[PDB]
């Protein structure tokens, strides 16, 4: 025999106390009424499909049953009928990310609700940090987003400067300490504080969203035909 | 044709002289919003 | 040239028994050999380079004239 | 030593990017208008009656009104108005996605798709705008013969 999900509870493994205490609150169901996850949570818990439609079992949070809404209205859904329904329920859908899921729209201040062109350099960055960096352990979860970080505040110097000069960020560990590594660039060109972002730097934000051999990104950017993606990947250890 | 012709023109700030402070700086943000926006749509469209 | 005896003469281990030595349309042989204690499969923690230096005559026959004596640690190669 | 270590010492040196702008006016407040001005002529002006001008642009031999400025008054481009005088000759466009596989996201030649930065533009365009533009010996292909 075996044993998989009974273990997940333990001490020695790395689930944090809360997802270990949902888990536990969370009363089972006999292989009797089984499989009826595919429609509702039985006992706390359903399936789901996969960005590749092949199905999950997982807890009822919030989040994951937002995941199952989107399943049968979204994805289901295909490409051309895709954008469209997206530019409709935007405004609906960006903020159930920001209520009840754990990628959230980036393009949001406090709690103000918005898209990336309308969101300024400045903004960018404290959210950027806001959610990449950790004010508890003041360390960043990774550093693909660190290097992320950087790779963006060196093309914001390239663009408010006017000619060539030395970047204020010559190595990314200077971030460690972020709230400052921002501070001595908008000061360098606080154009930026109000100033919102050239197209050219938001292609450029989400080519690296993309960037292979980098950790995806804990929110969500952008509405496009890859929402899926930017929306259950590397969707499980942020318990 | 002989239809000549003379416009001439002042500087603006000679104008918001004619008004009261809380309109000027409510006409300011009213604007600020713009060129950003504007900026915005300048790029998306000067690219695609 | 003459900037070549230079940037010899810049050096702590081009040591001779005199500099007074002409350097100029003359033909100069190494024959160096090196010790070294590592640290790492790299990061050396001992260098010697020591060996004659000697010098091409009309005959060819060559002579010894000085010696290097270099020594270093914590190198990354040998200069 | 190694390079290794010094490596880091080849510091990282910003070549800078075209942020093209509106030339909108600057907003000072109102005291230094208030005063500028007879302080008299509050609530003295019928606005609806007061005409103003709000926009504007141009077209010539020296592109938009942004440019023609420069070479009016500075006589020679910025790199701001040496591209926008550059996407509008069909010198350059725009690319983002993957070429060669790998994402460019920036400004390109439009011949060749060989990517470009602002920077290398002006010494590799500069020369033949201004044999291309502004006053000239006429160009045929523009008047179909
Ligand atoms: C958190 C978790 C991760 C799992 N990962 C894999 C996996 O990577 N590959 C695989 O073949 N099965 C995987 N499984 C399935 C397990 O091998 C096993 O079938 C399952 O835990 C049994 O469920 P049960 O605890 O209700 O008996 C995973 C199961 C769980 C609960």
């Amino acid at each position: 025999f075996l044993f998989g999900s009974r273990v997940m509870i333990a001490k020695e493994v790395k689930t944090s106390p809360d997802a270990k205490k949902c888990i536990a609150a969370c009363t089972g169901v006999p292989d009797d009424k089984w499989e009826q996850t595919y429609k509702k949570p039985t006992g706390g818990i359903v399936t789901v499909r996969s960005e590749m439609g092949e199905p999950i079992h997982k807890i009822a949070t919030r989040g994951v049953m937002l995941w199952k809404e989107f399943d049968e209205t979204i994805f289901n859904l295909p490409k051309n009928k895709l954008v469209p329904t997206l530019e409709a329920k935007r405004d609906y859908i960006i903020s159930r990310l920001n209520a009840d899921f754990q990628k959230p729209w980036f393009a949001t201040v406090n709690g103000q609700a918005r898209d990336l062109a309308t969101m300024t350099y400045e903004e960018v960055a404290k959210r950027l940090v806001e959610l990449m960096f950790i004010r508890s352990t003041n360390s960043w979860f990774d550093v693909t987003w660190r290097t992320f970080t950087g790779d963006f505040l060196r093309r914001v110097e390239e663009r408010f400067t006017k000619s060539k000069t030395l970047s204020l960020i010559q190595s990314y560990s200077l971030l460690d300490k972020p709230d400052e590594a921002i501070e001595k660039v908008f000061n360098a060109y606080p154009a930026a504080r109000e100033q919102f972002l050239n197209a050219q730097d938001i292609d450029h934000f989400l080519s690296m969203c993309q960037n292979p051999m980098q950790k995806p990104v804990p929110f969500v950017p952008v509405l496009d035909r890859r929402f899926e993606i930017f929306f259950k990947k590397d969707s499980l250890w942020q318990s | 044709g002989q239809k000549g012709g003379q416009a001439i023109v002042v500087h603006p700030d000679y104008l918001y002289g004619a008004i009261t402070e809380d309109r000027y700086n409510e006409y300011v943000a009213k604007v600020s919003a713009r060129e950003k926006s504007a900026y915005k749509f300048f790029h998306n469209g000067m690219i695609y | 040239t003459s900037k070549d005896i230079a940037v010899l003469r810049s050096k702590e281990w081009f040591q001779l028994d005199d500099e007074d030595f002409d350097l100029l349309n003359k033909t100069l042989t190494f024959e160096t050999e090196t010790e070294v204690t590592f640290k790492n499969a790299n990061i050396f923690s001992s260098v010697k380079c020591f060996g004659p230096i000697k010098v091409e005559l009309p005959t060819k026959e060559t002579v010894e004239i000085g010696i290097v004596d270099y020594e270093a640690g914590a190198s990354h190669g040998n200069p | 030593n190694g390079n290794s270590a010094d490596a880091a010492y080849a510091q990282v040196e910003i070549q800078p990017r075209a942020n093209i702008q509106l030339d909108f006016p600057e907003l000072k407040p109102y005291k230094q208008v208030k005063q500028i001005a007879p302080a008299e002529l509050e609530g003295l002006l019928d606005l609806e009656r007061v005409i103003v001008v709000t926009g504007f642009a141009e077209v010539g031999p020296w592109g938009s009104a942004r440019t023609r400025w420069e070479m009016e008054a500075f006589g020679e481009f910025s790199l701001e108005g040496c591209v926008e005088m550059a996407w509008i000759m069909g010198f350059i466009s725009y690319h983002n996605g993957n070429l060669k596989g790998r994402p460019y996201t920036g400004w390109v030649d439009s011949k060749t798709k060989e990517p470009v930065d602002d920077k290398d533009v002006k010494a590799k365009y500069e020369t033949s705008i201004l044999e291309h533009s502004g006053i000239r010996l006429i160009e045929p292909e523009l008047f179909n013969g």
